[PDB]
RNA sequence: GCUCCACACAAAGAUGGAUACGAAUAAGGCGUCCUUGUGGCGUCGCUGAACCAUAGCAGGCUAGCAACGGUGCACUUGGCGGAAAGGCCUUGGGUGCUUGCUGGCGAAUUGCAAUGUCAGCGUGGGGAUAAAUCAUUUGUAUACGACUUAGA
RNA sequence: AGAACUGGCGAUGCGGGAUGAACCGAACGUAGAGUUAAGGUGCCGGAAUACACGCUCACAAAAGGUGUUAGUUCAUCUGAACUA
């Protein structure tokens, strides 16, 4: 109890070594992670994994990640490669959920009609079934 | 979409409010306006304190019957400023004037409906922080709109027996939402996660 | 089924017009879920058909129905530009207009 | 969503044959006879057979420029 | 706009039985080509007595970055006027190339010192090599070991008129 | 307002669902821990693109397999809602439905598009009920008006 | 005051200028489709509650600000006077 109550508010922050989620330009939906910090706005932006090329950015373009790793000052693509796979980033993040929310709708997106119907007749389904078992207590 | 929006006040401004509301109305979107105290606007309390009476200080010098009016509950004040944006000498305005509802507070049977907001007429996001601002209700108090004291007393009784609903739903809720879990995993579940759900 | 809809449905907006003269030609169209230009190159060319009642009943039936094709996009918001037979009456300025889906060419 | 026709006749008919000038008992014969082959084939996918059955609507909320057919 | 970077070589032209002379050389920053031979010309008037006829120009190079993802310190040394004649200014830009920090200078002589793009002459431009020559505070202001910082109060914005969610920034 | 006869509508823009805490936004929900906290733990958000609902002649007629569901309608208990409450839950039977599963018969000829469907009611003249008015009287009113009494 | 030149109005519509003889474009046969000038794109009203970096709280001319941002030049360990 005599420990204080100060507490937490724990956001995303800027900094070296921050996978950021790039909400639109050629990426758009990807992941890269940032090099270095230029100023309140600018900052460098990378991955060779997921293919984004290395620039500039203006952070309005992009949202920020719960994840990170360490990563050095003003790192390269080769590093930045070997430090990604090195933390893992890629399993992490796709473990999440939110990036089972995004793979969610981006399949939705691409359901053949047949298929919706499919969908149609095992939610019937599916919901009898939750449906009797409860409501019995 | 819905045939009729139930719109929130609480944390919205005025002119940009306003403008949506007016807009939507002339594409014809009902619309039911609620919660007027709530509303806010840019500036001090002073500020907008002087812009009305200024207004209030405009009147018609044979005489003052069918010269400038003031209104004074808040609902009335941003209809002003709404109404202002409409073609109201037209037939167009006068039919579209007749789609909107204002409030004050959250009158039966709007409770029972979903509330929703504007999303670029809020405050918290539109405003920079740290900066004055102004809430409706208490101006148009001190405009000599009496009834604010009623307001709070009707809302402490309704935000109760809302609070009470809440409860009882999430309750409910958390049967089925733990419920699903059964029916998880099963096949047919396996296949609405492959079928994208 | 419940929903026989086979429209997108939409809103009525203006004529075109200047900021004065306006040129009841051509309807101006507000698609539901179109909300950019990209979007409405899919509609263009569909057959909008705007329904409407009429108490003394005529054919057999008391309503009524102007066609019209889609022509041509409207402002960075997906506006689409209709253009009916016999022009829209100006008494429905936001009035719903149903969209069609045919022809079809995908 | 494909299907196989392959087993099933075609030139029999074409725009003479629905040149017209109730029912020619003909026609009826023919229907019969493309409905055995072509339904017993349609039995070789799941639920495809109430899929034909069903009609299609727009429901709410859909966006026919983001459906895929 | 985007600018590009253009060296700029003048022979200006040889008088009778006279080779060959000087080749006066810059760098000017257009937006574009012929902006910039506009210049050229218009400070070479200036810089010693010359005139757009009587001279000519040869060489012409849009000159790329040297190391683009390289983070770059620079200094900066402007010539603008007014309302009277100018005062050589000097500032420090924080950014990816030399183009960008142009740009931002412009933008910022727009934002407050209110002078136009025909006032600003660029004298020279240089890259901080080294660090701690760094005078301007706001610029070394990052230029700190381990440096953080938050989305400062995310303002997201939506693109329906209507959300339930009573959004919230986070 | 009721009753009778004669004769007229019907026995500013729909087409799945308006789908409900409140409060901050330099922060909050949800689950959970334990003493009950201004607590611990987990987790969520970065869109409603969500959620439910959805098959059947515009949605027929018929066979069962499971399960005691879900759903309609009308009887029906009980309670809540007076901010415009006219709304919501609920209890108990019957009635129909079922697509949770598998059956069988029907559809054309509307001929290759031109929605192609499926939002008791006033008239005018009787009979009757209760009025109100003119008129008459009065005077607190008054130019006319208008107003106040009394007249079973 | 009349001095000169040189335009525009007088005989003249049309887009914009909230409104106008002097302003910004623009030549007037009737129509169809396209594209722009000028001016604009919160609503009234057709068009981006677009994107970007910044500044501020709405002829009087010289000014005062223990305003505000950025710079200029002098000297210690931040100060002074100023400029925008």
């Amino acid at each position: 109890s005599t420990d204080s109550i100060v507490k937490a508010s724990n956001w995303r922050l800027v900094e070296v070594g921050r996978v950021v989620l790039i909400k639109k330009g050629q990426s758009a939906g990807k992941l890269a992670a940032i090099v270095e910090i230029i100023d309140q706005k600018k900052v460098l932006i990378d991955g060779p994994k997921a293919g984004v090329p290395r620039q500039a950015i203006n952070l309005g373009q992009v949202v920020l990640t719960p994840l990170t790793f360490a990563l050095p000052r003003g790192a390269r693509t080769a590093t930045v490669s070997k430090k990604w796979a090195a933390a893992a980033v890629c399993e992490k993040w796709a473990a999440s959920s939110w990036a089972k929310k995004i793979a969610q709708r981006e399949r939705r997106a691409a359901l053949t009609d047949f298929e919706r119907f499919q969908v149609m007749v095992l939610r019937k389904q599916k919901r009898y079934t939750v449906k009797k078992a409860l409501a019995k207590a | 979409v819905e045939p009729v929006v139930v719109i929130d006040g609480k944390g919205h401004l005025v002119g940009r409010l306003a403008s949506v509301v007016a807009k939507q109305l002339l594409n014809g979107q009902k619309i039911v306006v609620v919660r007027a105290e709530e509303l806010n606007i840019s500036g001090e309390f002073f500020r907008n304190k002087l812009k009305y009476h200024d207004f209030l200080r405009k009147a018609t010098a044979f005489n003052k019957t069918r010269g400038p009016f003031h209104f004074r509950a808040p609902s009335r004040i941003f209809y002003k400023a709404l109404r202002g944006m409409v073609s109201h000498k037209t037939a167009r305005g006068k039919a579209a004037l007749e789609r909107l509802k204002v409030f004050e507070g959250i009158p039966p049977p709007y409770d029972k409906k979903k509330r929703v907001v504007v999303p670029q007429a809020l405050r918290v996001l539109r405003l920079k922080p740290g900066r004055k601002y102004t809430t409706l209700g208490k101006l148009s108090t001190s405009v000599g709109w009496k009834y604010e004291d009623v307001v709070a007393k009707l809302e402490a009784k309704r935000k109760v027996s809302s609070a009470e609903y809440y409860a009882k739903k999430r309750a409910f809720t958390k049967k089925v939402a733990s419920a699903n879990a059964t029916a998880a995993e099963s096949d047919v579940a396996k296949q609405l996660a492959a079928l994208g759900y | 089924a419940e929903s026989h809809r086979l429209y997108v449905k939409g809103k009525h907006l203006s004529y075109q017009r200047s900021k004065r003269v306006n040129n009841p030609n051509v309807s101006l169209i507000k698609i539901e879920g179109v909300a950019t230009p990209q979007d409405a190159q899919f509609y263009l060319g569909k057959r909008i058909a705007y329904v409407y009642r009429a108490s003394k009943e005529v054919r057999g039936s008391k309503i009524r129905v102007m066609w019209g094709k889609v022509t041509r996009t409207h402002g960075n918001s997906g506006v689409v530009r209709a253009t009916f037979r016999n022009n829209l009456p100006a008494k429905t300025f936001g009035a719903s207009v149903r969209i069609f889906l045919y022809p079809s060419n995908i | 969503t494909k299907v196989s026709v392959e087993g099933v006749n075609v030139e029999k008919f074409n725009v003479e044959y629905f040149a017209k000038e109730e029912i020619k008992a003909e026609r009826v014969e023919d229907q019969k006879v493309v409905d055995k082959a072509l339904i017993a084939e349609i039995k070789k996918t799941p639920l495809l057979k109430q899929y034909l059955s069903a009609s299609f609507s727009l429901k709410n909320g859909d966006k026919p420029h983001m459906l895929k057919f | 706009a985007h600018f590009k970077e253009y060296q700029v070589i003048g022979r200006r032209l040889p008088t009778e039985s006279v080779p060959e002379p000087k080749l006066f050389r810059m760098r000017i920053f257009a937006s574009n080509e012929v902006i910039a031979k506009s210049r050229y010309w218009y400070f070479l008037q200036k810089l010693h007595k010359v005139k757009k006829a009587s001279g000519e120009i040869v060489s012409i190079n849009q000159i790329n970055e040297a190391h683009p993802t390289k983070v770059k310190n620079f200094g900066v040394w402007v010539r603008y006027d007014s309302r009277s004649g100018t005062h050589n200014m000097y500032k420090e830009i924080r950014d990816v190339s030399r183009v960008a920090a142009v740009e931002t200078l412009y933008q910022d002589m727009a934002a407050r010192h209110r002078a136009r793009f025909r006032s600003i002459h660029i004298l020279k431009v240089a890259e901080i090599e080294k660090t701690a020559d760094v005078k301007r505070q706001y610029v070394k202001q990052f230029l700190t070991k381990d440096l953080k910082f938050p989305l400062p109060h995310r303002v997201q914005k939506s693109t329906k008129t209507f959300s339930y969610k009573r959004p919230s920034t986070f």
